[PDB]
């Protein structure tokens, strides 16, 4: 009980004695510990961990205001793809707040370039899912993923379809998901899988777009915070005529305007160049919005 | 009482222990290598990051370029955008901050091929001033796993780490394939692992990504974002009064006729692009030492247009 | 510790694998000298103080020649004493060596030590012998357990060089054990079954009677296991009245394989489509055509 | 589909109501190539294919690989579905994906009345698959000497040569009946037919029994 | 094999010329007038030829390799064979190609020759090294753009220096 086996890394094992600071709780076996190249003795231990646990557990995103600032918004939920962005504003947004945790499940690690046996990658992380008390797991353009198997498909198709019937033996098979929560966010809302958008996982569904004025209103006063202008406000005509836009792409064309605006090196940015220039690449917008 | 501590691994494959040390650190406590270490006490004196692998890190070491934006004709209504959209974001940075502007990180730079968007991304990367980083299309497939993801964070290891630089990347469309095993859902998982490094990175308010397609036949869906290729300018193939400006200005050092009307060359030049007009060029830069004239002459246009052609 | 070559003064293997000769300490007796021991040298002294310590017929032909002395002590004594200890199965076809592991794990309720012929297999040859008489201790002292010794072909073949050192030695440590059993022939409390799927290269040694007096067959046809193994399956899952098992039955007959309840299972994870109700036909001969 | 359900379990009047709601919803089958007619007669109710049947729905509706309704049928036991499927015209010799015939399902469930039902219809008593297989070699694989007999009623064949030259003879004899050998030496079975692996049914036959099967040949 | 691949020895004059009247102008213009006359194409032009290729059918192949290192009117030139890359230990092309070319910095601007493109052209990735970099070394115009430029191959099925061979 005072005096144990140890082994090196390197290879060659030793013997090591307890030092009189330490006690019995962490000298039990299974643990590893760190040694003294003088007398052998033991200062503290090492605990383990994956040299990618690190990496799973680290990655996260600051930023407690982005709550607060997805706009006028108040067992699975769908993120689908009509006019309008955020989709990952909002996941980020509640993720860079709690998320109580970063498991991100990007659509892009279900390739499996061998043999098709991600059956262990999905038991394994959901697996996981189950093991951890608290998960939230985010499903990023599933619409890679996402094939309707309408013909005959492929062997590659065949081995994704099959990792979705994985997914339905685990919705609507033998398990339940009643704590954890999945969040499938995708592009087109139109070949998310007639087979899959059956409403006993996605219970509601979010069109991720500014219908409301007041949401647009909201958005397009969070997005020109930092942006100076002319004592000329004016944002009714801005919200008024755009209709069915993207949120991001909305700053990225009010930016433009801004940018429209800094060809001329003006410091005061009038909202003429706003409404003319978000009035036309908005319209180019429609015209790529094809 | 606190706890801190870090795993070391030397060189010679001996693990030792060690708690946090050194200076204050700031860009530091990254899984990387080549630090600081004294004979045998093995402490953390100076971390720097090594990036091994050097044929990925070699890969286009150049300085910068000798053609400017100057050599080309008729295309600033559709170039001045991103003449812009490279000056304005390296000399005014100051006012991004009284206006809260963020330039975009992502710019689709498409269009038919032969068109010198290649040439033409590099002539305006002299102008960057910055250091000019190619990069191919079908580097990214290798024989070994995983060599996708060493590509990635390679690049963005030399643009993360490294000084503000120019990255231009080409022939993005001949591995940005949306299929539905496929060697191209490899490149999607390389491909969505970059797009998901441009989506999931706030801080990727440094060095931009410069994409060029020859072809927009596959569109991948999923290449619209702030910082992703939401820059989408258009470049046609060149008329023949553009192909007579570009080979004129790209034609000005050579001993050319004065009684040129550009009707000839404009009437043969049917359906052509830019770098096959600069491959005229050069053909009669390269028959007209053989024709014992040093003058150039008329013939040469259409005598080069059939002879490549 | 390697070898012993004379009196008060023995070589010694170090952890890198060099051998040191280095001369024992007087005070250490004999019995420390064993040539398999765990001794430990000092740092820098290099010297030892202490060693630190390491159907029907195979059914009824197992049943009755091993379970039925397995449950009676000092049988061996009382029954004119015949050591038809050691059963030997052969079969490649037949996938086997755990529906009758299970059968035996289920009807009898002690120890069982389940030891594929490759466990020994390491660049340690002294942890061999260090495991099967641990192994043999707590066998003989615990409960007369069953050491189940499977592919005994990969580690019962002749061999005359000496680049394959390490095979030669553990095949002597087959020799070692093969005169203990000799020697543990008078009230031993252990059996030791074993199965092989090849013959030609087994070491006459093993095939000698007295120690291997129980030699089963396989036969390629399992027409009663495939059988057993879909009504064991069928009877959980689902049943359709559709499901015919004569095609099944003959079918397998000619293409003879493995692990049919996993194909079975396969059969069922293709059946998962929720599209089809119960398994049919189509997920039988498309799980065998696929696997 | 929900009419996989609505014909799996057995709903009469949400059936009834469906189809009276929508008759589309009988002609539409499944991604398995599957009709409600295929989930009615695979779970045995007799009104719900009484009302398929009676509004006329295409009796020879075959699946992906070829599975008639016959077979479900045949192989389900139910002799009044076997009644329905011949009463609306079924293909008695239909070919499935492996070639066979509603009569070996019908003999693998030893089912009496279905065989007399198909075989009166005009069933061919030695109907062979892909591997040259009829339904006595497989009856006789399971041991069905009842469905044998009711197949020697109809004046069925006992030397059929399997994919591998095995005479049902062979199989009787490797599944080690003894009455179902006796019976079918009995009945016109020859013994000098030899398979591909050269065995006569005397030397696949163990413990002497060759020597009793000969002795009924001669006898 | 570096050292082993020096070649200096007389061989094929011009009098083998193939019966191809223009082909033999076409090559000749090249291989003889750029070195007698430096002036005369810096300054009539804006700099001399680069070169030829000859491919296709082999034939009597490799005999005007020989005519081409017998007709320098100042000293035969080093040839270099591409089936000598293709062995163990790869990477060593590297090393190789960046000597060469130094060496050929210590030439005076001395003229090389590059034959069977097919043995380092057409996994392979360990190949791609040495011709991507070769590659690398022809386009840079480090060690020289202007002395020659030639490949011979048997078959065309070379893609990848058939794309990056019309910039040089």
């Amino acid at each position: 009980e005072e005096k144990f086996i140890v082994k090196a890394t390197n290879g060659p094992r030793y013997v090591v004695g307890c030092r009189r600071q330490l006690d019995k709780s962490k000298l039990k076996p299974g643990t590893r510990v760190a040694l003294d190249m003088t007398t052998l003795t033991i200062m503290r231990y090492l605990p383990r961990e994956v040299d990618p646990l690190v990496y799973n557990m680290s990655h996260e995103d600051p930023g407690n205001v982005s709550y607060s600032e997805i706009g006028g918004l108040s067992k699975g939920c769908l993120l689908y793809g009509p006019p309008g962005t955020g989709k990952t504003l909002l996941a980020r947004a509640v993720a860079s707040q709690l998320d109580c945790n970063f498991l991100k499940v990007v659509s892009s690690s279900i390739v499996d370039k061998y043999i098709g046996e991600s059956a262990r990658l999905i038991r394994e992380m959901f697996n996981y899912a189950r093991d951890h008390q608290p998960c939230i797991i985010f499903m990023d353009e599933i619409d890679a993923i996402g094939g309707r198997r309408f013909s005959e498909g492929t062997s590659a198709d065949r081995e994704i379809q099959r990792t979705l019937m994985e997914l339905l033996n685990q919705m609507d098979g033998f398990d339940t998901l009643h704590r954890v929560k999945m969040i499938m966010a995708t592009n087109r809302p139109d070949t998310l899988d007639p087979a899959l958008l059956r409403p006993g996982r996605l219970d509601r569904k979010i069109h991720i777009d500014l219908p409301n004025e007041q949401a647009r209103l909201d958005i397009l006063k969070i997005h020109a915070g930092p942006i100076t202008k002319h004592g000329e406000i004016d944002y009714e005509a801005i919200v008024k005529l755009s209709d069915g836009f993207n949120g991001a792409d909305l700053r990225n064309v009010c930016t433009e305007a801004g940018m429209f605006a800094i060809r001329a090196d003006h410091d005061f940015v009038v909202q003429e160049d706003f409404m003319k220039a978000v009035r036309k690449v908005a319209d180019s917008k429609k015209l790529e919005s094809k | 009482r606190k706890g801190k501590c870090a795993v070391i691994k030397t060189s010679t494959r001996q693990t030792y222990f060690l708690p946090v040390i050194g200076l204050v650190d700031a860009e530091k406590l990254k899984p990387g290598d080549l630090v600081g270490v004294n004979k045998d006490s093995y402490l953390i004196l100076e971390t720097l990051p090594t990036e091994y692998d050097s044929r990925v890190k070699a890969m286009e070491v150049d300085e910068r370029p000798t053609e400017q934006y100057s050599d080309i004709g008729g295309l600033d209504k559709q170039i001045q955008e991103l003449v812009e959209a490279i000056v304005l974001p390296m000399n005014h940075k100051e006012k991004f901050e009284n206006l809260g502007i963020q330039p975009p990180k992502g710019v689709l730079m498409y269009g038919p091929p032969g068109t010198g968007k290649t040439l033409l991304a590099r002539a305006c990367a002299a102008q960057t001033k910055a250091t000019f980083l190619k990069l191919a299309g079908p580097q990214l497939v290798q024989m070994f796993i995983g060599d996708g993801a060493k590509l990635v964070r390679d690049a963005f290891a030399l643009a993360k780490e490294k000084a503000p630089s120019i990255i231009f990347i080409d022939e993005l469309d001949a591995i940005g394939t949306k299929r539905f095993k496929a060697g191209d859902r490899e490149v999607q998982r390389t491909m969505l692992e970059l797009l998901n490094q441009l989506d999931g990175f706030q801080p990727n308010t440094q060095v931009k990504v410069i994409a060029a397609t020859n072809r927009v036949d596959i569109l991948d869906p999923a290449l619209l974002r702030s910082g992703r290729l939401d820059r989408k300018i258009e470049f046609p193939m060149p008329n023949e009064e553009a192909r007579a400006r570009i080979m004129q200005i790209h034609s000005r050092k050579m001993n050319v006729s004065p009684d040129v009307n550009y009707e000839e060359l404009a009437r043969c030049t049917d359906d052509f692009n830019g770098a096959q007009c600069k491959a005229v060029c050069v053909e009669a830069g390269m028959i007209a030492l053989r024709r014992g004239a040093t003058e150039l002459t008329h013939e040469d246009y259409m005598e080069g247009i059939l002879e490549v052609q | 510790f390697l070898e012993a070559v004379d009196q008060n003064t023995a070589i010694v293997g170090s952890t890198t694998g060099s051998n040191y000769y280095v001369r024992i300490l007087s005070t250490i007796d004999r019995e420390l000298l064993k040539p398999n021991a765990s001794v430990a040298l000092h740092k820098h002294s290099n010297a030892l103080v202490d060693v630190l310590p390491p159907m029907d017929i195979q059914k009824q032909e197992v049943r009755e020649a091993v379970e039925l002395p397995l449950t009676h002590f000092e049988l061996y004594k009382q029954i004119g004493i015949d050591p038809p200890r050691g059963v030997l199965m052969y079969g490649p076809p037949g996938c086997g060596k755990t529906m009758l592991a299970k059968a035996v794990a289920h009807h009898t309720t002690a120890a069982f030590i389940r030891v594929v012929g490759s466990e020994f297999v390491q660049k340690y040859l002294g942890e061999g012998p260090r495991m099967v008489r641990d192994v043999f201790r707590l066998a003989k002292e615990n409960a007369p357990a069953i050491i189940f010794i499977d592919e005994i072909d990969a580690i019962a073949t002749k061999r005359f060089d000496a680049q394959t050192g390490a095979d030669r030695e553990v095949q002597r440590i087959l020799l070692e054990l093969l005169n203990q059993m000799d020697g543990f022939d008078q009230n031993v409390n252990v059996k030791v079954i074993m199965a092989t799927n090849r013959a030609d290269t087994l070491d006459p040694a093993l095939l000698r009677p007295g120690r291997l007096d129980r030699k089963i067959e396989f036969p390629l046809p399992d027409r009663r296991q495939k059988r057993l193994i879909f009504s064991t399956i069928t009877s959980k899952m689902n049943l359709s009245e559709e499901v015919d098992l004569e095609d099944y039955v003959a079918r397998p007959d000619k293409i003879s394989g493995a692990d049919i309840n996993s194909i079975c299972q396969e059969s069922g994870m293709l059946a998962v489509r929720e599209n089809r109700y119960i398994v049919l036909a189509k997920d039988f001969e498309k799980a065998y055509k696929t696997v | 589909l929900m009419v996989c359900n609505l014909a799996y379990s057995g709903k009469l009047e949400e059936l009834k109501e469906s189809i009276l709601a929508d008759k589309s919803l009988a002609t539409r089958t499944d991604q398995d190539s599957r009709t409600a007619l295929h989930w009615a007669c695979s779970a045995g109710h007799t009104e719900i294919v009484e009302f398929l049947l009676q509004l006329g729905v295409p009796v020879n509706d075959k699946d992906d690989a070829g599975w008639s309704p016959l077979h479900i049928a045949a192989s389900a036991g139910r002799d009044e579905i076997v009644k329905a499927l011949l009463g609306k015209g079924a293909q008695v010799n239909a070919v499935n994906q492996n070639g066979c015939t509603p009569l070996h399902y019908a003999a693998s469930k030893n089912r009496h009345e279905i065989a007399v039902m198909l075989l009166e219809g005009g069933a061919n008593p030695d109907a062979k698959d892909h591997y040259e297989a009829t339904a006595m070699h497989r009856a006789a694989a399971k041991g069905n000497l009842k469905m044998i007999h009711i197949l020697l009623y109809y004046k069925a064949s006992t030397n059929i040569q399997d994919t591998e030259g095995n005479t049902p003879l062979h199989l009787a004899c490797d599944e080690e009946r003894v009455e179902e050998a006796k019976l079918l030496v009995s009945q016109g079975a020859s013994i000098y037919i030899e398979n591909k692996e050269e065995k006569t049914p005397l030397q696949v036959a163990k413990g002497g029994l060759g020597l009793i099967l000969k002795r009924m040949v001669e006898g | 094999v570096t050292m082993m691949q020096v070649e200096e020895k007389p061989d094929v004059t011009y009098s083998d010329v193939g019966g191809c009247k223009e082909q033999i102008e076409k090559l000749r213009e090249v291989v003889e007038t750029p070195l007698l006359h430096p002036e005369r194409f810096v300054n009539l032009g804006i700099e001399p030829p680069k070169g030829v290729l000859l491919f296709g059918p082999p034939g009597t192949g490799k005999t005007l390799c020989a005519r081409a290192v017998a007709n320098r009117t100042d000293a035969c030139f080093i040839r270099v064979i591409g089936s000598e890359l293709v062995q163990k230990y790869v990477g060593e092309g590297a090393r190789m190609v960046r000597e060469l070319f130094e060496m050929a910095r210590t030439k005076k601007a001395c003229l090389i020759f590059f034959d069977e493109i097919d043995a380092i052209g057409g996994g392979d990735n360990e190949v791609q090294r040495t011709m991507l970099e070769l590659i690398n070394q022809l386009d840079g115009f480090d060690p020289r753009g202007n002395i020659k430029v030639l490949m011979a191959t048997n078959r065309p099925d070379t893609l990848d220096p058939a794309l990056m061979r019309p910039g040089r």
